[PDB]
């Protein structure tokens, strides 16, 4: 059934699984028109479609041409996340095709079930925890990426870069969304936390600056702070 | 005028023809049913008074036969049995019907409430939905399953229901994927019509089936199927206008005969709240949606 803070490991264990969050998938910008009316005008969107244990992440770029002449953009959003979810399932040799796809939002669950139906033994499943990879668009490379797309495409990154050679699955999770729940309350104050210093950079092949163990420490300490922060100041508490 | 003899009536029961019922108590000088129209099926179904478990009955056609109702100690039911001795049970109704120790079917001459329920109900379509070839009539009960309730356990003892799934390769084409689950006319038109049932009037006939089977036995998923069938042409953008205006009547008299107590258990909110408020056909059903306001408006 559905994923929560009970069965958390489970993320981690040696079942291939992939989250899939269609926040970013149909964005727009909000104008007045020259008669004073309000449109619309698409951005290039993405799928992000992580699994938790490898890192691995299918960003697929959906380019504003896949709205043109559509109707209902917001329902279509999650059908065409959902079509397109299910095509990298079968380009996915046998071996490497998830056994459970959990959905951030619980109004994909339809749209992918029955994408899937030629796939019944994958289990698709909703999840209780509030995960914030709505701020992947906040990552610099992954937004470059999509805003430069002219044509649907599809970019394979590491979402933890070389953590994984020195910490556990669990633990690059728990970095990461600490570093997207910052990016979602503050980014302005989450890039500055992870770019202020000029000698530690980011390779030409990772996503995040090449932190030391003990420095990872320190961000992740300024992290917390920014987030709790920000709580005392929409809280004023 | 046909009449469905009874042996004796050695426990005190419930008796229900088609809409009507009468009590009948332990040993009462009760032989049977006379003046039953000839023209429609009808189902004799009983409640014992010990036990209201299992209420049971049996779907027949006077045309087909000549049927009377026996009561088994032994399997502790009421059974219909068929008579193939043409002058032996013409000589039983005649002595019963002398000694006036049957009831007399109540039916009102203005009255087309049996019609306007059973419209599209045949003998054939029913014998082929409960399956027990030997006999001409079809025994039904309150705790009987689907095929489709048994997927999800004796198939002797089922009812097999058309499967109808929206989660399933048969309700959506690959490549159609959006457009079959939002617009359900691929399944309703080609799939089910076309395709399995021939003609509206045998998926009617279906419908009215599933609705007679819950009212009268309580029977969950002969509900589950009327709710689906229901659910089925609301839910399709395109379906015949005479298919509208039938289906239109159909509900309008289910939903007049349906016991006012019975509402809770037998019609499902998402279900009627979807195909009134919602669907594609939200404004196609005039008659129903008036009735459904003025007589269970705390269901919507």
């Amino acid at each position: 059934g559905a994923m929560n803070s009970s069965n958390y490991a489970e993320l981690f264990n040696n079942d291939i699984k992939l989250f899939v969050d269609d926040t970013n998938v149909y964005r727009v910008t909000v104008h007045k028109t020259f008669e004073g009316n309000v449109a619309t005008k698409a951005i290039n969107g993405c799928i992000f479609t992580l699994n938790p244990k490898t890192g691995h992440l299918f960003l697929k770029i959906i380019h504003t041409s896949v709205w043109a002449g559509q109707k209902r953009l917001s329902q279509l959003a999650k059908w065409k996340t959902a079509e397109e979810v299910s095509a990298l399932v079968r380009s996915l040799p046998k071996e490497e095709q998830p056994k459970q796809i959990i959905v951030t939002r619980k109004a994909m669950l339809d749209p992918l079930e029955v994408h899937m139906l030629d796939f019944p033994n994958i289990a698709i499943r909703p999840t209780e925890l509030r995960l914030p990879f709505s701020a992947a668009m906040s990552i610099d490379k992954l937004s470059d990426v999509v805003m430069k797309a002219t044509e649907p495409q599809m970019v394979l990154f590491n979402i933890y870069d070389d953590w994984l050679d020195r910490i556990s699955s669990y633990t690059a999770f728990s970095r990461l969304t600490l570093l997207l729940r910052a990016l979602k309350t503050n980014e302005e104050s989450a890039k500055m936390i992870l770019l202020s210093d000029p000698t530690i950079t980011i390779k030409s092949y990772h996503l995040w600056p090449s932190f030391t163990d003990e420095q990872w420490i320190t961000i992740e300490s300024q992290m917390r702070d920014l987030i709790l922060t920000e709580y005392g100041r929409k809280y004023n508490v | 005028m046909n009449t469905v003899p009874f042996t004796s009536a050695p426990i005190e029961v419930t008796i229900g023809i088609d809409q009507y019922s009468f009590n009948v108590k332990e040993n009462q000088p009760f032989h049977g049913i006379k003046d039953i129209p000839i023209g429609h099926v009808h189902v004799i179904h009983f409640q014992h008074a010990d036990n209201s478990s299992m209420r049971y009955g049996y779907w027949f056609d006077c045309r087909m036969g000549n049927f009377y109702i026996q009561y088994d100690p032994k399997d502790g039911l009421y059974k219909m049995m068929e008579e193939r001795d043409g002058a032996k049970f013409e000589n039983i109704v005649h002595n019963f019907k002398e000694r006036q120790m049957m009831v007399s079917y109540p039916k009102i001459d203005e009255d087309d409430t049996w019609y306007n329920l059973t419209e599209f109900v045949q003998m054939d379509k029913i014998r082929k939905i409960v399956r027990k070839d030997e006999n001409q009539f079809s025994y039904v009960d309150s705790s009987m399953t689907t095929v489709q309730e048994n997927e999800l356990s004796d198939p002797a003892h089922s009812l097999n229901y058309t499967v109808i799934n929206f989660k399933s390769r048969e309700a959506i084409r690959p490549g159609h994927e959006m457009e079959d689950f939002l617009d359900k006319s691929y399944y309703l038109n080609t799939v089910m019509l076309q395709g399995i049932f021939k003609n509206s009037s045998n998926y009617f006939g279906e419908l009215q089936f599933a609705f007679l089977n819950a009212m009268f036995f309580g029977n969950y998923g002969s509900s589950l199927q009327w709710h689906a069938m229901i659910e089925l042409i609301c839910s399709s953008a395109t379906v015949p206008k005479h298919m509208l205006d039938k289906l239109d009547e159909i509900l309008y008299y289910q939903i007049k005969t349906l016991p006012e107590q019975y509402s809770d258990i037998l019609l499902n909110e998402r279900v009627w709240n979807i195909c009134l408020y919602s669907s594609f056909q939200k404004n196609s059903l005039h008659n129903t949606e008036k009735i459904m306001e003025n007589k269970y408006p705390e269901l919507l």
